[PDB]
DNA sequence: TATACAACCTACTACCTC
RNA sequence: UGAGGUAGUAGGUUGUAUA
């Protein structure tokens, strides 16, 4: 028999300088941390797309409930959750006619079709922000059915060119029971889950607005996070494979930096998901001064993850760069070894936060599985666990586990439990998505409002 | 210089919970049932400061909210205070019209627009009316969710024992051959395609065997039994420095592997049981006449989906370096009739998220237990003839794990 | 440039929602 | 694209050993 150790789930700072676990509970009876005073809307889309807006932005002011209120909590409503107003009278319309869509779906082409729809709705975003006096925060892509059936990256990098936070809904989300087709049951029903609906978007709507939704406390000081994820620009022309990073770092005292880093570093190659020393030392060098420029002092210790391995070439650049005593550490995180742990008494799976620590270098988190709190499963089937190794370096593992769950607790863009994974991966893998399909943009943000 | 809240016992209490944080949290010392039948009498007399009854079509005829109501008003006719009590509205199906006597001459707050508007204006009448309070303690409010809501849904300090899908191996073959056969194998006859496990690896010195006799194959029988190479089987693994200018430790292992995968596929040739053709690997499973009544050993192996049938089949692949394992994955293969397949690959897929919804760790765990002890032949082992007198021997047993903190399951 | 094989890497589609 | 998860289907690279 062997032992699994058991490493303790992280915490979360909400307003008043109180922690709890879980984000649907902690900012209902604390809430966020930061003072927005509202939040402006705006609209693109058809007039039936307004109505639908309006509809659910009045239904969502009042509380809704789940079917299950331990597993899914109920909404309070966004007045009462998160102490600002999101109203469905100051709102800014810009309308696309039905003639207009018609025209530029009918036949053309499906490079042709995609590229005339994005430049229909940034011409009318770009327009409406540059000429006009009312102040728009969050723009609101309301798409028709017709629309998405590729858009949405090429939106969100022709936007990203003027840096103007947009949110993308389709009708079929607000309107579920309406759209009812098959025999007369709706194709996605939300009857059970309209409190996590509502819970996702407000969250989604808050943070894309300059919201703070809440922070992470428990990680150690002066230490970095980077992860790094390659993405096959090879469709086009001249095949390559770029590189994007985002760091969680933080502030010089109570506070949490979480952006990303980028101007993706190509590679030459075609299977060589790796760096070369000259791109290695000025991802390394931009971090460094990010860091730096924030804190007025140099790291302690970099904490370099990625899904892939790193060789003896990228590393000896990284280490010509580091000053002083800032040590290195290269975590691989894969994700589908196939390990997986039954239960010998019960029908239900094994307890989230198990690590199997194979060697000192090697361990088996597990992130999936059952959720005392919640007494219900983050998954289905029998969850399958990640497997984390120190590549390059001298660490802990069990310190390294530990700073896993904290990244693994700093998801904004759904307001979830937790994830499988470090959400530095994930939004990097989002960064790098929306850069692929963009044209040659230089000097991107670093703000994940324009990104996510 | 308490508040008192009447509620309705299983509805309105999502409400009152949140209303009871909330006013916990500014420094308002709140007495309702949720946090907790004479107390509540003793309660609405000699210790409450304003009593707040919430109205909805739920309520408004409930016995005990009508109770302390009747007492409520009791004492507010002698404590000479007109705004003791103050309803609360947070219903949208109830008129202003239907409110039944004893209150229905009070102005209510009307949550029902928002509760934010309503818990400010609440506020304000406190204020107004000089409500005794404290400074805000708003860790309070966090440790009284804790203690009441989240007491049974913690992390308790249990021992369970785990199983897995990693079944070892419990001996392996002694001695590793390298044998020459040259010009007694022809340089185009395929390797595979052999009866026995072998590989041409390393500069000639060819046929990795574990045995001898590929005869009726390759008809040489000519063989000079000196320049055959062997090696140990114990050394090649735990680092034991078999690395040598001929072949090193690291290739060695990836080389057993091998042997190990291609022993498998070839053995479950010649058992009860047919293949399926996935991406990288291959699945076997047990066709619909074999087995009495589809239960091997009172677990069900193979049934029905509407008009089709559906079989439970496993892959498995070689690993060494914690132990030498057999890692097993579970597979469901969907036929027509019980004993054909079905060539679709896209009806498929849809079948299989479609029947393992309904699967949980109970039926994976005893499906893929009774799979790999159907295969064994001797009771504690199954038997992989990698030659005529040797044999990889794996154990029915996977491996299992433990741990100290665990949960208490759901009824 | 090509056959076979272990070990890793990515990128799409399609169906469930506890 | 409100989100999370589970699978399947395709490929590719390295490392030997052959051509
Ligand atoms: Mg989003």
């Amino acid at each position: 028999m062997k032992e699994l150790i058991y490493i303790e789930e992280p915490s979360i700072l909400f307003a008043h300088g109180q922690k709890c676990t879980d984000p649907r509970d902690g900012l209902a009876l604390f809430g966020p941390l930061n003072q927005i005073y509202g939040i402006k809307s705006g609209v693109v889309g058809t007039q039936k797309g307004l109505q639908i807006f309006k509809s659910y932005l009045d239904k969502i002011q009042k509380p809704i409930y789940n079917h299950n209120n331990i597993t899914r909590p109920m909404f309070p409503g966004f007045e009462a959750v998160f102490g600002c107003k999101w109203e469905s009278q100051n709102i800014v319309f810009k309308e696309i006619t039905d003639e207009e869509i018609r025209r530029y779906l009918f036949n053309a082409s499906t490079h042709k079709r995609t590229y005339d729809l994005v430049t229909l709705f940034n011409d009318k975003i770009i327009t409406a922000n540059k000429n006009d006096e009312e102040r728009v925060d969050v723009w609101f892509v309301i798409v028709p059915e017709e629309i998405y059936k590729q858009f949405h990256d090429q939106l969100k990098a022709r936007l990203l060119e003027h840096t103007i936070p947009t949110q993308i809904l389709r009708e079929s989300t607000l309107a579920w029971r309406d759209f009812k087709n098959t025999f007369g049951a709706p194709i996605r029903d939300f009857s059970k889950i309209e409190g996590h609906l509502a819970w996702t978007i407000s969250t989604a709507a808050y943070y894309k607005a300059g919201g703070k939704p809440w922070k992470l406390g428990d990680i150690r000081p002066g230490v970095c996070y980077l992860g790094l994820v390659y993405k096959k620009i090879e469709k086009s022309k001249n095949p390559q494979n770029a590189c994007c990073a985002a760091q969680m770092f933080l502030d010089n005292g109570d506070g949490t930096v979480f952006k990303g880093e980028v101007g993706p570093w190509y590679n030459p190659e075609k299977g060589e998901y790796h760096l070369k020393p000259k791109e290695a030392k000025a991802l390394l060098t931009q971090a460094l001064e990010s860091y730096k420029e924030q804190n007025k002092s140099y790291p302690k210790e970099v904490f370099i993850h990625a899904r892939t391995r790193f060789n003896d070439e990228e590393w000896n650049a990284f280490n010509e760069v580091t000053p002083k005593n800032t040590n290195l550490v290269g975590v691989t995180i894969t994700k589908s070894k196939p390990l997986k742990l039954y239960k010998t008494e019960g029908a239900f799976p094994i307890m989230r936060g198990n690590a199997y620590i194979v060697d000192e270098k090697k361990a088996f988190l597990w992130t999936l599985g059952f959720v005392p709190k919640l007494q219900s499963t983050l998954s289905m089937e029998v969850p399958n666990p990640i497997f984390i190794e120190i590549n390059k370096g001298e660490a802990e593992i069990q310190q390294v586990l530990k700073d896993i769950l904290a990244l693994t607790k700093l998801n904004y863009n759904a307001c979830i439990y937790a994830d499988g994974e470090p959400v530095t991966l994930r939004f990097a893998n989002k960064i790098g998505e929306i850069l692929t399909a963009s044209t040659e943009i230089k000097t991107p943000p670093l703000a994940f409002k324009y990104y996510i | 210089n308490k508040i008192f809240i009447s509620h309705a016992t299983p509805e309105d209490d999502d409400f009152t919970r949140w209303l009871s944080l909330k006013l916990i949290g500014l420094g308002y010392e709140v007495w309702c049932d949720i946090l907790f039948w004479s107390t509540i009498e003793k309660e609405i007399r000699e210790n409450t400061c304003k009593f707040l009854i919430v109205s909805s079509t739920a309520g408004n005829k409930r016995e005990g909210v009508l109770k302390e109501l009747a007492v409520a008003t009791k004492v507010k006719k002698h404590l000479q205070d007109d705004m003791f009590i103050i309803p609360l509205a947070i219903d949208e199906n109830l008129s202003y019209d239907d409110i039944n006597i004893e209150i229905v001459r009070l102005n209510a707050i009307d949550f029902k627009k928002s509760w934010a508007k309503g818990l400010q204006d609440l506020l304000d009448a406190f204020e107004k009316q000089n409500v005794p309070k404290k400074p805000p303690d708003h860790s309070k409010s966090n440790l009284l969710y804790q203690q009441i809501f989240l007491h049974d849904k913690q992390a308790i300090e249990k021992e369970e024992t785990y199983d897995s899908n990693w079944f070892p191996i419990i001996s392996f073959p002694n001695e590793l051959r390298f044998h020459r056969y040259d010009w007694r194998l022809p340089k185009q006859f395929d390797v595979r395609t052999l009866a026995f496990p072998a590989i041409r690896y390393k500069e000639y010195l060819c046929t990795f065997a574990w045995e001898y006799d590929f005869i009726h194959q390759l008809p040489k029988t000519e063989t000079y039994n000196g320049q055959e190479s062997i090696r140990i089987s114990t050394s090649d693994i735990l680092s034991g420095r078999y690395d040598t200018d001929f072949i090193r430790n690291y290739e060695c292992q990836r080389l057993i592997v091998q042997l190990i995968n291609k022993a498998f596929e070839l053995r479950m040739k010649d058992k009860n049981v047919r293949e399926y053709q996935m991406s990288k690997t291959f699945a076997y499973w047990i066709e619909k006449g074999k087995l009495e009544k589809d239960k091997f050993e009172k677990i069900k192996l193979v049934g029905k989906q509407k008009n089709k049938y559906w079989h439970f089949g496993i892959s498995a692949a070689g690993k060494l370096y914690p132990s030498p394992v057999l890692m097993v994955s579970s597979h469901i293969i969907f036929t027509m009739d019980g004993i054909n397949l079905i060539k679709s690959k896209s009806i498929q897929h849809s079948s299989r998220r479609k029947q393992g919804k309904n699967w949980w760790n109970d039926k994976w765990r005893e499906k893929l237990l009774a799979f790999i002890r159907f295969l064994s032949d001797d009771q504690n082992a199954i038997y992989l003839n990698v030659g005529s007198e040797e044999k990889i021997l794996i154990s029915n047993k996977p491996l299992k794990f433990f741990g100290k903190m665990s949960y208490v399951t759901p009824s």
